[PDB]
């Protein structure tokens, strides 16, 4: 068939990475391993490390936007009440 | 799909017999004249479907002058049938020119493949 | 390299349409596949633009088709385009299968291509049947009744299969709504199978009328076969335009404009004309189970073809007896359709039985014997001994 | 089957709309509507033809509004929910004479009169079959025909025994334009009218067919020329073969 | 002046396809009018305008 | 990408045909040619050659099946007539 | 070689599923694409099995959906599966798009992948809209009325486009039958676009959460990511089974069980929840033309993101300010949806306009400036001068 363009990924044998030397990999058979090893240690400790690392980025925008939505909702419930109809007609007209 | 050893076996039995030769060879000559592949500048050994390993082996072992001649006859037949014409009657393949040139290579590669199969499926008498 | 080559999608378009090496010597019988692609595009577009207005209830099916003919602007154009284009879809498909049968395009490299085409033929037969039943005329109801009462011949689970297909106890509003839903669904399965047909054709290329290798003299498909296909595309549009505008109800049966009535039998329950040969193969066997087995075996006997063709050269281009028996087969198929159009009477029973025997003896008996005879005659005509 | 069970095949009359450039005689559609309203509408329905489609074919707008007002249809119920009737408009459909199939079968000896909206397309033969059925009533059936009571003989009906009595007799309809209404003239008019009710797109369809056939024939011939032009450089190739030197 | 004809209309493909669409517009209008006039003239006396003029007279 | 199986068609450059030496192609420009050259000669002469070589294979089986169909149609029309009702009930029962 | 590599079709299944080299370090956010394929198979299958019973007339749409919910055996299973699976389709689609926005999967190799993804997003939004209008409840009719009356703001041919979409003069019988034909058709365009998505994915491979090159350490997709995706497939099925069998009408508006009444306004016209941010971006602009132009720009501003992401490392894995503003964008999207659910009242109008401005300033203003500042900080934190 025809050849296609220059891609940044080959297949098994010519992936197009750097030449690798000196990097030696060791693995064991899963049949000779314990799966579910360390899950009670990682569940209470490594999960706590990941939560300590990445909760300000997810929680400070959540705090800002939830406080904004709650304040806007409380201002709407003040506006369509009986005590704030003067301010309602002022800010609507 | 039919093996060329089988065609050669049946054809040699028909040709060696004196009754069957005089009965069936003129019918075959008329069949080949009515088939009309020679009217496009083709021998029959070009007409064989070359898309099998036996035929690819035979076309690989075919020598170079026969190969270039067969290539020219195939491209000439393609141009002729493109033009929806025939070849001129001076350029037709003569009956003495329609010689089986690919048949010994076909039969040799076929005998090699049948021997390979028979040796892959032996049972040693023990 | 060029942008049609280096792109992701334009490389597919390029290697299938633009740069695709076609042989130089293929003739206008090789335009039938492109014509089938055009036919399928026509059917899908017109069918969507009529499914915008069609109502698939049993009380609204025929009247909604009659609303398409009457109230929809250019709706008769869409309806006659759909009906006559399905008839032309089967005309061109019979020419495509007969070209594969003549030139031997089923053989040793292209066997998977042949089997995918047979799958497309099954799916197109089924789509034509379901869409014919979608009209709910008099022929739709009784054709659906016969061909779905066929499945009550299976000994164990026959009535279960039948009442699951019907959705009830006869052809009714559940069956018509199943048939519209499946008639919408199935042409996209056909389009997927057409893409797989194109893959299996693309790995090994087209054959040529000589049967010899096309690898020597070859021509790009763009600017040569684009226009060689455009000629037959415009011819197909011309004949379809004649059959859509001037004689629009020739190929249809005139009973379909009767509203679908289950209590009135129209005295000749006849399917569309492109199902009449398999209907005659059905009716030739005097058994309900063996008849539907014989009809499905008539469609699936195309798969015995690359194994029974004992010829050593490809295609009947240079074979006298294969030419003669191929055309005996083609006009036997015509005689079988003409038998299936008729009533079950005295010469027609034996005529359809002998023609069904010829239809099956071509693939299993005629082709190996004739091709072996031609191998032996081709040998002894030029071997001197 | 037997020839009596097939029916007699109707011959090929020279209609004014047979032919690839022809149109319905629209005055014949007008006279056919007259014979429908005065004869056929007593037993036959026209449930697919709206009043508004008659406008510009056989009558004018103010001419169809009077007929639509002459019939009556079901209105939306009033403020108290009672059922209410209404004089019709253009958007309504032509009403049939019987309220249901059982009423029709009560009035016509048990044989349901079919709805004539598609019956030119619904029968093999078409306008020829309708004309031959309407006129081909023999005064006497052929000797030996066991005829049921209440069933007339017509050789064009499949089976011979039709339950429609002969309804077209000479000068039963006084035509508006003074056309001499014989039975065959009235049959020609209702057959043209029923063919219009079957295919009301007939004139525009043949018009668009002429446009389409001219454009596609010109495109086919131009595409043949363009094919031969693009393919000339390949079509006139020449191969020579001087065989190479051995190595 | 075939050189001038080629250099004007067929050298630039933009002017080529523009002339194709302009000719297609003029062709659609004129050819549709010609087929309508030929069809209505072939069928004289059978159209509703002629039946309406007969009713009017 | 991954390689597919051994196919009998390559692409432009490596088609898979044999080696070619000595076959020389000549082709002149279509812009210097005459399209529609020879269409009247080949319309009446080449067409008759093709029809004469290839019409017995198409006209003997068509004639066989058309004569068979016409004979069966005439026998059916004789059977369901009045002259052949004795043969009708005989071959029907 | 193996038959999974040598075959025509099994080489495709092999090179996409079995031997497809994924990087070793990708996480469970890379399971959402396979989950979207599962959602599409769920939607198409339950859609066909309800189209066998649904009737698209304006008198029979709601009655036929209730016929599915009452008369059809397990038809409540199919209807709740279709509806809540469409909600889950859009949940997993927002997760797929957000992980693409986060890990930089839109950059230089995969711009074609990102753009085909945006086309799939547009087509899936359109499919969900037409299918919601197919039920013909109260929110269906009035949602159809509002969103198709949006196109009467185009000053040239707005009334023409509106009366062409409606098929008449309001949303009616031709509108609902149009929408049903289109709702059947467009998911097969989504399936073809998913195959184009897989082509654009396959030519360059997946990204990894580090942003670095993945060519060094790779793993074949079978036996590792097959079961790694099976985990999330069973988790998705578990959450969908909870929402189908225990809380089936939580994600639906309760006004859809009122039949479609054109003469009663239901006092809050609100589409399905996954179109609510785009409904808010619509209602923020106080003009009908600029509002629908801003909604189409809200869908089409993701095409600007490959050319505004000025970073030199890919993905916000190692970027502090980009991480903070990415989750500000995410919770702005949630605020935009909750704003569009609300009525048009005094704090909500200003909050919706501000949230729309933050939505458009993320791609156009915030991302180039923050990525340039992070480029400068990454340089000067380790260059000593
Ligand atoms: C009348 C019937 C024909 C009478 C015979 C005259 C033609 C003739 O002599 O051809 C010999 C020719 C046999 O010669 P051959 O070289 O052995 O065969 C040529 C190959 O078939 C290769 O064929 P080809 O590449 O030469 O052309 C393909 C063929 C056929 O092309 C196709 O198959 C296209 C299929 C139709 C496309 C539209 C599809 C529409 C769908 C509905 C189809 C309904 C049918 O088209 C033609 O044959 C054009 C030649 C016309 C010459 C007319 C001269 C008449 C005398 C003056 O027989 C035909 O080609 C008959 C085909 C046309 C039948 C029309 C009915
Ligand atoms: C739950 C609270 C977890 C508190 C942390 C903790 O108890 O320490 C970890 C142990 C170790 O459990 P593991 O994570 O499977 O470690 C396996 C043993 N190693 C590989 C170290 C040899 O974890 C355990 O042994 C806890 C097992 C108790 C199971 C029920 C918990 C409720
Ligand atoms: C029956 C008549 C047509 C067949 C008879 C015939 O063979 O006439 C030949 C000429 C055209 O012959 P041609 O092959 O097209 O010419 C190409 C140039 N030559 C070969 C002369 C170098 O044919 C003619 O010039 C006759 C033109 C007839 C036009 C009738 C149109 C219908
Ligand atoms: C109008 C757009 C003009 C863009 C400018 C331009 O035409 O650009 C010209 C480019 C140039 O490419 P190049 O090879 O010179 O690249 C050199 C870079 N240095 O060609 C292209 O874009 C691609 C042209 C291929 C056309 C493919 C046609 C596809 C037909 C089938 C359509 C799909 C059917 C699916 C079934
Ligand atoms: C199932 C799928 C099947 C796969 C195979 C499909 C094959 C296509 C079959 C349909 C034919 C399409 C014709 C495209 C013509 C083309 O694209 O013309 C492209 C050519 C390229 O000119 P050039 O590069 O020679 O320029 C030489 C100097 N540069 O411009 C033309 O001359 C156009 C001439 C007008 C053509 C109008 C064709 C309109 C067809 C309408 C019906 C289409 C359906
Ligand atoms: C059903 C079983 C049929 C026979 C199986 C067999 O017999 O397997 C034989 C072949 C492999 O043969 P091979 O590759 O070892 O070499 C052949 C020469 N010795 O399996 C296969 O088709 C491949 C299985 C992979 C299927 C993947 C399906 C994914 C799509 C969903
Ligand atoms: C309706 C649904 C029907 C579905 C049927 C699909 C299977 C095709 C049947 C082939 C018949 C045949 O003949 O297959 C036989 C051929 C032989 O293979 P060969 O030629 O390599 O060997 C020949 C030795 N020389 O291939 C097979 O073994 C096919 C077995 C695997 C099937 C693949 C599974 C489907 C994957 C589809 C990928 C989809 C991509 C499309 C994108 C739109
Ligand atoms: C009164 C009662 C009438 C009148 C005034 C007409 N028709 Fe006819 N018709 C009638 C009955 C009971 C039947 C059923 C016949 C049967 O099935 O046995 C019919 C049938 C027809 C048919 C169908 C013929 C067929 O099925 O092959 C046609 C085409 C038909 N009728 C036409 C027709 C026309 C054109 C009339 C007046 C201008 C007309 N009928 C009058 C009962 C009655
Ligand atoms: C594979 C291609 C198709 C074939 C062969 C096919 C075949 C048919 C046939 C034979 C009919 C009956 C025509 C008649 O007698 O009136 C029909 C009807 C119909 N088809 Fe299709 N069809 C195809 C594609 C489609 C698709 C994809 C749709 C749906 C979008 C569709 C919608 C219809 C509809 C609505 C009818 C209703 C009756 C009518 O108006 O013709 N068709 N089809
Ligand atoms: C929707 C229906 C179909 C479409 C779109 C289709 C499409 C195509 C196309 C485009 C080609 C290439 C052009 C050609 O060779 O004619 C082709 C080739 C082929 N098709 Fe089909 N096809 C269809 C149905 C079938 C059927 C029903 C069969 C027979 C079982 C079949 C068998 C073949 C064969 C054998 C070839 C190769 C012929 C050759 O080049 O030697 N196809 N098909
Ligand atoms: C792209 C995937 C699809 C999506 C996102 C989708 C979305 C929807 C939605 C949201 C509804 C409204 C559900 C409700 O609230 O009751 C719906 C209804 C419907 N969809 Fe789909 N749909 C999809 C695929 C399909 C397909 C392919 C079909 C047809 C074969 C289909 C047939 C239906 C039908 C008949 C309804 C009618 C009401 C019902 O029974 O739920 N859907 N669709
Ligand atoms: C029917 C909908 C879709 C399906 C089935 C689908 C399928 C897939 C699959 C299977 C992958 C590879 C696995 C993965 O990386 O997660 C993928 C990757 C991707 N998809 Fe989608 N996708 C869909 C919609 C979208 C949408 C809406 C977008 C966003 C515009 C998108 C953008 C991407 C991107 C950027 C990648 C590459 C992710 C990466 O490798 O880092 N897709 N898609």
């Amino acid at each position: 068939g025809p050849p296609s363009g220059k891609t940044y990924m080959g297949w098994w044998g010519h992936m197009g990475g750097p030449k690798q030397k000196g990097i030696t990999s060791y693995a064991v058979s899963p049949y000779a391993q314990k799966p579910l090893q360390g899950i009670f240690h990682n569940a209470v400790f490594n999960s706590f490390r990941r939560f300590k690392s990445q909760f300000l980025y997810v929680l400070i925008p959540a705090g800002i936007y939830w406080y904004w939505w709650k304040n806007g909702n409380e201002y709407n419930e003040f506006l369509y009440s009986k005590a704030g109809r003067e301010e309602l007609e002022r800010v609507n007209v | 799909p039919q093996s060329f050893t089988s065609i050669a076996r049946i054809g040699d039995y028909i040709l060696k017999s004196p009754v069957l030769s005089k009965l069936c060879v003129p019918v075959a000559n008329q069949f080949i004249n009515l088939a009309g592949y020679k009217k496009l500048g083709l021998k029959f050994d070009d007409l064989i479907a070359e898309e099998n390993p036996i035929m690819q082996t035979a076309l690989r072992r075919l020598p170079e002058d026969e190969s270039y001649a067969r290539a020219y006859r195939i491209i000439r037949a393609h141009q002729t049938e493109l033009t929806h014409h025939l070849l001129p009657r001076n350029e037709w393949i003569k009956a003495q020119e329609d010689v089986p040139y690919l048949l010994p290579y076909i039969l040799e590669a076929e005998a090699a493949a049948k021997e390979k199969d028979e040796l892959d499926n032996i049972e040693v008498s023990k | 390299m060029a942008f049609r080559k280096s792109n992701v999608y334009l490389s597919l378009v390029n290697s299938y349409i633009i740069d695709s090496p076609q042989p130089s010597s293929i003739n206008y019988w090789w335009n039938m596949g492109s014509l089938l692609g055009l036919c399928l595009v026509i059917q899908i577009v017109t069918g969507i633009f009529m499914a915008m207005h069609y109502s698939s209830n049993i009380e609204l099916a025929f009247s909604s088709v009659e609303h398409i003919m009457r109230d929809v602007h250019n709706g008769y154009i869409l309806r006659y385009l759909h009906a006559n284009g399905a008839s032309f879809f089967f005309m061109v498909m019979f020419m495509h299968m007969a070209k594969g049968l003549y030139y031997g395009s089923y053989r040793s490299p292209r066997v998977t291509l042949w089997n995918v085409g047979v799958i497309i033929f099954i799916l197109t037969i089924a789509t034509a049947f379901l869409g014919y039943c979608c009209v709910y005329g008099q022929m739709s109801h009784w054709g659906a009744t016969v061909i779905t009462n066929l499945f009550s011949a299976i000994p164990f689970v026959g009535n279960d299969i039948v009442s699951w297909l019907w959705g009830g106890f006869s052809v009714s509003n559940p069956t018509i709504q199943r048939f519209f839903a499946l008639h919408y669904l199935v042409p996209f399965i056909i389009a997927a199978m057409v893409i797989m047909h194109l893959m299996a054709l693309h790995i090994h290329g087209s054959s040529n009328p000589l049967g010899i290798t096309g690898n020597l003299d070859r021509i790009p498909m763009h600017s040569y076969f684009i226009f060689k296909d455009l000629v037959t595309v415009f011819l197909f549009m011309l004949i379809l335009a004649l059959f859509v505008f001037y004689s629009p109800n020739t190929l249809g049966h005139p009973d379909n404009y009767i509203p679908g009535n289950p209590l009135v039998t129209p005295a000749s329950i006849v399917p569309e004309w492109y199902l009449l040969p398999f209907y005659a193969i059905l009716r030739s066997i005097p058994d309900k189970l063996l008849g539907v087995i014989t009809m499905f075996a008539a469609i699936l006997v195309l798969l015995v073809l690359p194994f029974t063709d004992r010829s050593v050269v490809r295609g009947n281009t240079f074979k006298v007896l294969s030419k003669f028996f191929f055309f005996i087969f083609v006009f036997n198929f015509v005689l079988l359709g003409q038998i299936g159009a008729c009533h079950v009477e005295v010469p027609y029973v034996l005529m359809g039985q002998i023609a069904t025997f010829i239809y099956f003896a071509y693939f299993l008996i005629i082709v190996p014997v004739i091709s072996t005879i031609e191998n032996v005659l081709f040998y002894i005509g030029r071997v001197n001994k | 089957m037997t020839a009596a069970e097939h029916g007699l095949h109707a011959p090929a009359y020279a209609w004014s709309h047979n032919g690839p450039f022809e149109t319905f005689d629209h005055a014949s559609i007008r006279r056919g509507y007259q014979v429908y309203r005065e004869v056929c509408a007593a037993c036959h329905s026209l449930d697919r033809v709206a009043w508004r489609t008659l406008v510009g074919v056989s009558h004018t707008n103010e001419e169809v509004r009077n007929m639509a007002e002459e019939f009556e249809y079901d209105d939306e119920p009033d403020e108290q929910g009672n059922p209410k009737k209404r004089p019709g408009k253009l958007s309504d459909y032509i009403p049939g004479p019987y309220p249901n199939e059982q009423a029709a079968r009560a009035a016509n000896q048990g044989a349901l009169p079919p709805d004539l909206s598609l019956i030119v397309k619904a029968r093999h033969g078409g306008c020829d079959y309708i004309f031959s059925l309407l006129t081909g009533y023999p005064d006497e059936p052929p000797a030996g025909v066991a005829l049921p009571p209440g069933s007339n003989y017509n050789p064009y009906f499949p089976g011979g025994s039709i339950a429609m009595a002969r309804v077209l007799f000479d000068d039963m309809v006084e035509y508006e334009d003074g056309t001499p209404a014989t039975t065959s003239q009235m049959a020609k008019d209702v057959t043209t009218f029923l063919n219009w009710c079957a295919e009301p797109e007939h004139d525009e369809r043949k018009r668009l067919g002429l446009k389409t056939v001219i454009i596609l024939s010109s495109l086919y011939l131009l595409s043949i020329w363009v094919k031969k032009f693009k393919w000339a450089g390949i079509k006139t190739r020449k191969f020579v073969f001087n065989p190479p030197k051995p190595r | 002046s075939f050189s001038s004809l080629y250099k004007t209309f067929f050298k630039r493909n933009a002017v080529f396809v523009g002339t194709i669409f302009a000719g297609a517009f003029v062709f659609q209008t004129v050819f549709d009018t010609a087929i309508t006039s030929w069809y209505e003239n072939h069928n004289k006396g059978k159209l509703w305008k002629d039946v309406k003029a007969r009713i009017a007279a």
